[PDB]
């Protein structure tokens, strides 16, 4: 009665269909196409809620189901890249028997850090996604600065 | 890191020791994310998806 | 089901389970006995089974 | 050196003022001293930075590898701990505390304190079991409790293949718990990955025996005894089968004289259960691995004659063939493959290749075998040479056999064909196999049946692929496949000509049976297969998916001879060789037109590679190549005009089977090879069979007779060129014979034609 309650009723069969199409060798390719099912509901959602009359009290649940939508998104995303990095992290471990150079610049020490750290390579890995987020809401905009 | 393995030299001016003197862990990031007068944020740190960033993170 | 049927009265109930065992099934249960490591009849719940199906059929 | 790290040291802290900012390079200081060997001048530095940043947990951790570099475990351990306080993110340094507390003192409450927060940040690590392991041996008899719960719940997560289960075994059978160490066994025999260990057989087969010393008469027993007989007599025919693949001769004797000892305690039991079932195939197998011991002798040897002992082998492979394949009805419900047909097949494929592979090339060869050694003075010289005669022949399996009833027949093709669709599916699509059962088959003059073991590996790929200048994963083909194992065929083949060309005996085999023959493939081409296998199959490890990925997507460009393939010539021309000669041997245009298609593809990359020899030019080699070069089959600058012949022979073929027929006639006519005119006739009588003959006009049955004299007029010339030139019949693709079947028919077929 609510359009987004009627509208996200696919998902539960296009998350298995997603599933049935992949393996735990391709379980990364998995959560890429739930964060793309996610987004193409969370821009049909959008796609309704930047239509609708302000103050018309049915589209609460629309915007509700797209907040929802659109942070389960952004959890498939933070997902796919943390889980990524702590199979990596305990595929090399036995191999990495690394030399500091006497002569590095600041930059090859942090080269060197971002191997040696995954503590400071997760870390990073929040603010990439943090900053991602950030950048999904301000979209096309820029250019629309009357200054 | 930087400050450990790149010996600078005849350098007369630091960088803050609330900054340079911080220890970190991602376990405290998120008690001092529920310690913040910032009400808003006290609100959205109850609600199910930022429960599951936590823990992910975690 | 057609034993709970034929005791209350039912016979036309009885004779409605009897069309939905279809009239090839008997012979089915030997075929499924001959080509796989069972025996000369199909097993004893079985053979009592036909016999019983038989009983209901006359 | 150190008096360069003292050089740089002296004028770097001549380029530093005050003592603090000397202290702040200390860890620089001592990371070079470290890197001299410079111990003590390293743990100098790095506390003289300490002692300016008492925070850094790397100084710490590193002060803490300078002691466990000079042995000291607790000052080792309290850098490190110090390293943990300063940064709780180095999971690592946790169990790096409990390592060097086990190795210090097991009894230390601290070592059992450091595994718990060790555990507590890695659960599933075989690291952790065997630092639990290393305290609870040392709990004792309430260690003992708490070692068989840690070992019951930590196999419950399966890492560790082989030694858990080997440790449980002893403990259950020092404690007597017989009947639970065969019903772990009964349970751990269903992984693949334990039934693979030569040590796990052993303590199989071992504990089997120490169970039936334990049975009594009872009328239960009578059905235990009968279950682990089964188990022991399996477990015997697989630790035989590694034992000849990984052990020495003598090594393989005491086993095989253990498996005719427990063999011979059987032979009573003349009945019809599943022991008499198992034991019945188990002579088959006996006498098989009795024939490869025999070959195994011969392979290290120096001094014996390759004729008494390819005999006796013979003769043992006459049984372990003749033994019946079991007579299972396999029941409607249980989707187990029975494991008594894939080995009475594995047995059937390896003693018939065996058989042939000794008989080639000789006339009576099996009636040698059975009129000489089918009889009990060769039942003597069988044992004699397996065992030596020290232990009693009345006391043995086969000392009180009989090999009299023995039939002369050599193994037929097609029961090979159909024994091989089970020998593959109890190796698993192994590599090795697969290349030894190509190299059995590429000793005869029938190709291997490799297309039907493909689409039974990996029935789920198409048969080609439209998209040959790609090298991802999900555009791979059975025809990817089939060309790499004839590649790997190619490559061992030339590899055994090669060790042939010296002191070959015609009583020696051209191929050693499979748990005797040494690696064929190399760990680069099984790299790719186990790959190629893990990817389809989704057997594929988290994260390794991409190492996989990467090694797959390497040598398809390798495979499809893409940019810088760096193949062999004559590699190139047997894939198009042997895909043509596929090709035209199948009932189907789809398939025809795939194989041929895939030929041509080669052929036209070859034409390139002719036109740099044409020249004198060499050709770059790779320093690691997926497929050997052999110079015993280099291209000579002679061939060159044949190699550019059946080139676009194989063009007009595929031209044909295109549909292209005028092209591919003007294309036969103008090239007038015979392998052309024999096209030519199949053309003009297939042009000759596309004409309905239900009321034709006059003008349709006289270009149908136009037809078979075209066809007549072309399988003449290939009698002409046959006897001007008996040179010529080596490139037709039929008997020659057969030109004459034909040419009869066709003269029918016009002269009938004249009678109206």
């Amino acid at each position: 009665d609510d359009p987004g309650e009627a509208a996200s009723m696919s998902m539960f069969s296009d998350f298995l269909q997603s599933f049935l199409k992949h393996s735990s060798s391709t379980v990364f390719d998995l959560v890429e196409e739930y964060e793309n099912i996610c987004g193409s509901q969370v821009n049909i959602l959008s796609k309704i809620v930047s239509r609708a009359t302000p103050g018309l009290q049915k589209f609460s649940k629309t915007a509700s189901m797209l907040w929802l939508l659109q942070q389960e998104m952004v959890t498939w995303r933070l997902l796919a890249s943390l889980y990524r990095d702590r199979i990596q992290s305990a595929l090399e471990e036995e191999s990495v028997f690394a030399v500091t150079a006497v002569n590095a610049s600041e930059k090859t020490v942090v080269e060197a850090l971002f191997q040696r750290d995954s503590l400071v390579r997760q870390s990073q890995l929040v603010v990439d996604w943090l900053e991602s987020i950030a950048k999904d809401e301000i979209g096309e905009f820029s250019d629309n600065i009357e200054f | 890191e930087i400050q450990t393995s790149v010996a600078t030299l005849d350098e007369t001016e630091e960088l803050p020791r609330e900054y340079l003197g911080a220890n970190w862990t991602l376990e405290k990031v998120f008690e001092e994310l529920q310690a913040t007068d910032k009400k808003r944020v006290l609100e959205e740190n109850q609600e199910h998806y930022h429960i599951v960033q936590k823990f992910l993170i975690l | 089901i057609m034993r709970k049927f034929l005791a209350s009265k039912k016979h036309e109930a009885a004779k409605e389970v009897f069309v939905k065992i279809p009239q090839d099934s008997i012979a089915e249960i030997y075929n499924q006995c001959e080509e796989q490591g069972m025996e000369s009849p199909l097993p004893a719940e079985d053979d009592n089974a036909i016999r019983e199906h038989l009983c209901i059929r006359a | 050196s150190k008096a360069d790290v003292e050089r740089y040291i002296a004028s770097v802290q001549g380029s530093t003022p005050s003592p603090r900012q000397k202290s702040m390079k200390g860890f620089y200081f001592a990371k070079l001293y470290y890197e001299a060997k410079e111990y003590d001048l390293a743990k100098k530095y790095i506390c003289t930075y300490i002692n300016v940043q008492e925070r850094d947990p790397k100084a710490h951790r590193f002060l803490g590898l300078l002691y466990e570099l000079e042995e000291n475990t607790d000052k080792a351990v309290e850098c490190y701990r110090r390293s943990v306080e300063l940064n709780p993110t180095q999971k690592d340094l946790v169990l790096k505390i409990a390592e060097l507390l086990c190795k210090n003192d097991v009894t230390d409450g601290r070592a059992k304190y450091w595994l718990e927060r060790a555990a507590k940040l890695f659960p599933g690590s075989p690291a952790i079991y065997k630092l639990k392991e290393q305290l609870l041996d040392c709990e004792g008899e309430d260690g003992w409790n708490k070692l068989f719960d840690l070992i019951q719940s930590e196999l419950y997560v399966r890492p560790d293949d082989v030694h858990v289960n080997i440790r449980l075994v002893e403990v259950y059978r020092s404690t007597k718990r017989l009947k639970d160490a065969v019903a772990h066994c009964h349970e751990a025999e269903r992984n693949i990955a334990l039934r693979s260990s030569l040590e796990w057989n052993s303590c199989v087969v071992q504990t089997l025996k120490e169970y039936l010393e334990s049975l009594q008469c009872l009328e239960s027993d009578k059905s235990d005894w009968r279950a682990t007989n089964t188990d022991l007599l399996l477990a015997y025919a697989n630790l035989m089968l590694l034992t000849l693949s990984t052990r020495d001769v003598q090594e393989s004797r005491e086993l095989l004289q253990s498996f005719d000892s427990a063999l011979q305690s059987v032979k009573s039991l003349g009945g019809n259960d599943e022991l008499s079932a198992t034991f019945l195939e188990m002579k088959g197998h006996f006498y098989m691995h009795a024939g490869s011991l025999l070959l195994k002798m011969g392979q290290h040897s120096s001094n014996v004659q390759w004729r008494a002992l390819s005999e006796l082998a013979a003769l043992c492979y006459l049984i372990a063939f003749q033994v019946p394949r079991p007579k299972i009805k396999l029941i409607k419900g249980e989707a187990g493959q029975n494991l008594l047909e894939m080995m009475a097949c594995d047995r059937l494929s390896q003693s018939g290749h065996m058989l042939l592979n000794l008989s080639r090339g000789k006339q009576d060869f099996l009636k040698e075998i059975v009129e000489t050694f089918a009889n009990k003075s060769g039942q003597s010289a069988l044992y004699d040479a397996l065992f030596s005669s020290q232990s009693p022949k009345d006391t043995s399996f086969l000392g009180s056999d009989d090999i009299g009833n023995i039939d002369v027949r050599e193994p037929e093709l097609e029961d090979l064909t159909r024994y091989d669709v089970g020998a593959i599916r109890a190796h698993n699509g192994s590599l090795q196999h697969l290349t030894w059962l190509g190299l059995q088959w590429n000793s005869l003059p029938a190709l291997p049946g490799i297309r039907k073991w493909l689409k039974q590996l990996f029935h789920h790929l198409p048969h080609e692929t439209s998209r040959l200048e790609t090298n991802a994963p999900e555009s791979i083909c059975i025809l990817d496949l089939e060309v790499f194992l004839l590649g790997v065929v190619y490559t061992s083949h030339l590899q055994l000509k090669e060790k042939c060309n010296s002191h070959h005996s015609s009583y020696q085999p051209l191929c050693l049976p499979l748990p005797v023959c040494k690696q064929l493939c190399t760990e680069r081409q099984k790299s790719w297969w186990d790959a190629v296998c893990t990817l389809i199959h989704r057997k594929a490890v988290p994260g390794n998916v991409a190492k996989l990925r990467l090694l797959v997507q390497h040598e398809i460009n390798t495979l499809r001879a893409q940019e810088k393939h760096g193949l062999q010539p004559a590699l190139l021309v047997h894939w198009a060789e042997c895909l043509q000669k596929t090709g035209s041997g199948l009932n189907s245009f789809y398939d025809q037109r795939e194989y041929i298609g895939r030929s041509v593809h080669y052929w036209k990359k070859v034409l390139p590679l002719l036109k740099i020899i044409k020249k004198k030019n060499s050709i770059p080699e790779p320093i690691d190549p997926l497929f050997k070069h052999f110079h015993s089959v280099d291209i000579q600058a002679s061939e060159i005009v044949e190699y550019e012949e059946d080139a676009h022979i194989t063009f007009a073929i595929l031209d044909a089977v295109n549909g292209n027929i005028e092209d591919a006639v003007t294309a036969f006519e103008s090239i007038k090879s015979v392998v052309s005119y024999w096209n030519l006739a199949l053309i003009f009588h297939r042009k000759a069979e596309d004409i309905e003959n239900d009321a034709l006009s006059p003008e349709e049955q006289e270009e149908c007779k136009n037809y078979l004299r075209k066809t007549r007029d072309y399988l003449i010339k290939i009698i002409d060129d046959s006897d001007s030139n008996l040179s010529v019949v080596k490139k037709l693709p039929v008997p020659l014979e057969s030109v004459k079947e034909m040419l009869n028919s066709v003269m029918q077929e016009l002269e009938d034609y004249s009678e109206g």
